[PDB]
RNA sequence: GCUUGUGCUGUCUUCGUCCA
């Protein structure tokens, strides 16, 4: 490489948040019982807003 | 307006008691469903409306 | 011929995530 590379070992931590306890989809399910709109919640295979 | 708006209207002498559906129950548990605000509210208006007709005769 | 199994509350509260 042209360009040396600043390198050595760093501490790093892995946090809560992981892509497949956020990723939710959603075509057909669930309504409310007053309104009859798709549900709240990933939980609850819900709708988004 | 006279066909729309009339001012006595604005006095209720018969309410109306809206369907289930504007007021539905919902199951707390498996055995015991929750009646709701709504429904309370008409019963305790209904109770009310009792009293004084029993009362004034 | 023994024939297959369908349905979920609600209201608060808190703590968080991404912008700001």
């Amino acid at each position: 490489l042209m360009a040396q590379v600043f390198f050595g070992p760093t501490y790093y931590q892995r946090l809560r948040h992981m892509v497949d306890d956020k990723i939710h989809a959603r075509a057909r399910g669930p309504v409310q019982v007053l309104t009859r709109q798709p549900v709240e919640g990933r939980s609850r295979d819900g709708g988004l807003r | 307006n006279e066909d729309y708006a009339r001012p006595e209207w604005m006095i209720i002498t018969v309410l109306p008691v809206p369907p289930p559906q504007v007021r539905p129950s919902i199951a707390m548990d498996e055995t015991t469903q929750g009646q709701d605000d709504l429904t309370h509210k008409l019963s305790d208006i209904l109770k009310a409306n009792i009293n004084v007709q029993k009362l004034e005769m």
